[PDB]
């Protein structure tokens, strides 16, 4: 327990590991629940567009894998005698992917239910739905890029 | 107007009032009236094996089934049923039908729960298939005497298997009798099913007797009525004992509604498929796929399609089953229409079949096609 | 409690409407009106009440039974418009929701009168001046519904209530317009119940919930008793005309949607305690008017509540029905059933 490596330093990395998988699961949960209401209300009428309409739920399920691959990399850099700088970096890497995935999941849910309700009246709207959902999907990938760029600097030149 | 039933147990309340708990002198207390040509006939359901090695000599069901057979209004249809059944219990083709449907006479928690929920869902769909099959025989031209109790037995067995699967999955998930008895007596209420004769069997093994209110005997009876008659067994050139059993088999198969040249072999096996002689005629498999597409997409598209198909209107099916439902989209409610998208190659095949035989629709609801 | 924040913007309104309540005719004043010989005697006897000097500047010989209820209604409607001009916030929304139910009746009356080829000016009279909405006389064109909603009804406040109404695409007869009216009134009663539940405070909340429940129950019973007549309606097509609120909803509206004869309606109301004394009677609407007046009298005991604005408005409209019934018997010498007015105050 030095001044640059205290004992409360794994607190920040431990709640940065938890905050990555928590806030991507809430985003994926809203993006699955909001979208799955509009799928179950639309495949009553059109039962053969069911596998076509499943694609916003798959897009929401990718967001939780981003938080999973951030949480398993922060966890392998945790230690008892680590620095505070490492704990700050692991907080930043958790919160970036967590809140970016939360916002991306809100967007994917709200776009996806309206898209599957509108694509079953006009079949030429299903490609526009995928085009909007790709723009909503990359908002979590930016937080994944930031979380992977922070974690690369957690133990570079750290004493 | 083929059959009618009642469920009030207070009209003939003399034979069920006191403790009449013995088949001995049960026919002696059965006269009790001006019943002479209508008293010994009702006893004939329990006369062969109702005393000769009988447990308890009665029960609550076995005596209530005898006085719900009021036959005072007319006694011709059930007399022909008593002559037709038990004249069919002589051939070995009925004997092997009562052997295939009878015996000799961690992650594993997820796997077991998956087995139980599969049992629940599969035995729950077939109950609905049979509930929309007892309103097909409500239509004019059908029968309600042999069809109605035969497919009110199978729905009860499927409801029991569905409840058994759900109780098993719940008892397995919450850990890793009184609940199955609570669903058993509950399905014993409501309407009252008509009687069918008893089908006693006396072969070299012994004197067996099945019930026809149990689903195994019902499920073993319709497999017997499946195949068409061959070049033998109906000609007047081997007239040994065939004009009393094959005539009875054909009058039951026609009483269902099946033609004498329809094959209808069961297909549930792990073996190789129906080879070529029991394989359908390529305008039947297309029609069977059309019926399976009608069952799989709505809970009310089989009875109006059969009603239209009996009128010869089987090309107008796409525009008589269409109906509109609302969809609250992002631009207001739109009222789209659900319709059965039958292709033309399966819309003319339903013109090849004139009327659906009830025996085909009961293999459809049980899963044998 | 409720009196702490009520009088910040509704105390003047409360006092004025309680003073309006105090001018309701009691039982002795209807007896004095019943004893009148001619119609000028009715004018003198009404001059000693809070109507006083409202049939001034008419005549002694231009006095007619129609003119008496025209002026006695115009007084009521000017009083309602005076109260609504002094309101703001939530009370203004409450009174606009009172107005929408008369707007629906004006819509149905105008659409029905357009079909029978009659004058637009005679449908614009006898057309209840409280639910007006300036673009109303434009409904005398283009006799199908899709050319009505897409031109003039989207701007009205009745526009959210046309959701369950687009299952036809043809012209309109007397049956289709009544189906449209029943569907609009269903959506209106459900939306106004939902406004009362989320936004009105408590002693007025429960009063307006039981008053709107009574209105929904009466609509349900009259739709059930006007559908067993010479028509043929699918029972799931009739459950779309019965409102989803009230004390006979979750069980008895299932049975009223399937009643095939008059004994199917008596069997459905036999389970509800406040009813089933109604279908063996003289008149059937004289039970509903009596029970509505006993409900409106009970709403005047709650002191810090805007349900009073409802309870006055339905009581005074009963009063204008009573005077007309006396004036139809004095002008026609039909004193045999003259004491069949409905008086609770």
């Amino acid at each position: 327990m030095t001044e640059l490596c205290p004992v409360y330093a794994p607190f920040f990395g431990a709640i940065g590991c938890a905050s990555a998988i928590i806030f991507t699961s809430l985003g994926a949960a809203y993006g699955t629940a909001k979208s799955g209401v509009g799928i179950c209300a639309t495949c009553v009428l059109r039962p053969d567009l069911l596998f076509k309409n499943i694609v916003p739920v798959i897009m929401a399920g990718i967001i939780a894998i981003y938080g999973l691959v951030v949480s398993v990399l922060v966890c392998y850099s945790l230690g008892q005698k680590q620095a505070l700088y490492t704990g700050f970096i692991q907080l930043g890497a958790g919160l970036s992917v967590g809140l970016s995935g939360l916002a991306a999941g809100f967007a994917i849910g709200i776009v996806g239910d309206a898209g599957v309700r509108g694509s079953s009246q006009q079949p030429r709207l299903f490609v526009g739905m995928i085009l909007i959902l790709i723009f909503a999907e990359v908002l979590g990938l930016y937080g994944l890029i930031v979380a992977l760029l922070l974690n690369s600097r957690a133990t570079q030149d750290v004493v | 107007a083929s059959v009618s039933e009642g469920v009030l147990r207070k009209k003939y309340t003399k034979f069920f009032q006191e403790n009449i708990k013995t088949h001995l002198d049960l026919k002696q207390a059965l006269l009790k009236e001006e019943k002479p040509e209508t008293a010994l006939l009702a006893y004939s359901l329990v006369s062969p094996s109702g005393y000769r090695g009988e447990p308890l000599t009665e029960r609550k069901i076995l005596e209530v089934v005898s006085l719900l057979d009021e036959v005072k209004v007319d006694g011709d249809t059930y007399q022909q049923l008593k002559n037709t059944f038990d004249s069919i219990s002589k051939d070995p083709r009925m004997q092997v039908s009562l052997e295939n449907q009878y015996p000799g006479k961690g992650v594993g928690l997820l796997v077991a729960t998956g087995r139980e929920l599969h049992k629940a869902s599969v035995n729950g769909d077939a109950e609905a298939y049979h509930h929309q099959l007892e309103q097909i025989s409500q239509l004019p031209g059908r029968d309600q005497r042999l069809s109605m109790p035969m497919q009110q037995t199978l729905a009860i067995g499927h409801a029991m298997l569905s409840a058994e699967g759900a109780v098993g999955a719940t008892l397995g998930m919450a850990t890793g009798y009184g609940l199955n008895n609570e669903v058993q007596d509950q399905l014993k209420q409501g309407p009252m099913s008509g009687v069918l004769p008893r089908l006693e069997i006396s072969n070299v093994k012994g004197d067996f007797t099945f019930s026809m209110q149990e689903p195994a005997a019902v499920r073993a009876l319709m497999a017997y009525l499946g195949p068409k008659e061959d070049t033998s067994m109906s000609s007047p050139q081997a007239p040994k004992e065939a004009q009393e059993m094959e005539a009875a088999r054909l009058t039951l198969k026609q009483m269902l509604g099946s033609s004498p040249n329809e094959h209808l072999v069961p297909d549930v096996d792990s073996l190789l498929k129906l080879s070529d002689e029991d394989m359908p005629s390529q305008t039947e498999s297309t029609a069977n796929g059309a019926f399976k597409k009608l069952l799989s997409e709505d809970w009310d598209w089989l009875m109006p399609a059969v009603r239209a198909m009996d009128k010869g209107e089987a090309g107008k099916i796409n525009e008589k089953l269409t109906y509109k439902l609302p969809l609250d989209a992002a631009n207001g409610r739109v009222y789209l229409d659900k319709s059965p998208n039958l292709s033309d190659a399966q819309l003319d095949a339903l013109d090849k079949l004139g009327s659906p035989s009830q025996l085909r629709l009961m293999y459809l609801a049980e899963g044998w096609i | 409690m409720e009196g702490v924040y009520f009088n910040i913007d509704n105390g003047f309104i409360e006092g004025v409407v309680r003073g309006y309540r105090n001018g309701l005719l009691s039982n002795n004043q209807y007896i004095n009106l019943t004893q009148c010989d001619t119609l000028e005697d009715l004018k003198l006897q009404l001059s000693s009440t809070d109507y006083g000097n409202f049939l001034s500047s008419v005549s002694s010989e231009s006095l007619t039974t129609s003119l008496i209820q025209e002026y006695a209604s115009s007084k009521l409607y000017h009083e309602f418009n005076y109260i609504r001009d002094q309101s703001s916030g939530s009370t203004r929304k409450f009174m606009d929701y009172i107005t929408y139910g008369y707007m629906i009746d004006n819509v149905a009356l105008m659409i029905t009168g357009t079909i029978h080829d009659r004058d637009k000016g005679e449908i614009l009279q006898r057309c209840h001046p409280l639910g007006w909405f300036d673009t109303l006389p434009t409904l005398s064109v283009a006799t199908d519904l899709e050319s009505l909603y897409e031109t003039v009804l989207v701007d009205t406040p009745l526009a959210p209530y046309f959701k369950n109404c687009f299952d036809t695409a043809e012209e309109l007869d007397d049956m289709n317009i009544e189906i449209i009216r029943n569907k609009l009134y269903k959506a209106y009663l459900e939306d106004f119940y939902n406004f009362v539940t989320e936004e009105i405070p408590e002693p007025a909340k429960e009063c307006m919930q039981t008053l709107l429940g009574f209105e929904a129950d009466r609509r349900s019973i009259n739709i059930a008793l006007n559908s067993l007549q010479s028509s043929d309606i699918d029972p799931d097509l009739k459950s779309d005309l019965l409102p989803n609120i009230g004390k006979l909803y979750p069980l008895a509206t299932f049975h009223l949607a399937q009643a095939q004869d008059f004994e199917g309606v008596r069997a459905a109301l036999a389970n509800v305690y406040e009813y089933r004394g109604f279908l063996e009677t003289g008149n059937l609407e004289d039970h509903f008017y009596q029970l509505e007046m006993e409900l409106c009298r009970d709403a005047f005991t709650q002191q810090f509540a805007i349900s009073t604005v409802w309870a006055w408005m339905k009581s005074k409209e009963q009063e204008v029905r009573n005077i007309t019934w006396i004036a139809e018997c004095i002008a026609q010498n039909q004193r045999e059933r003259i004491n069949n007015y409905i008086s609770v105050y």
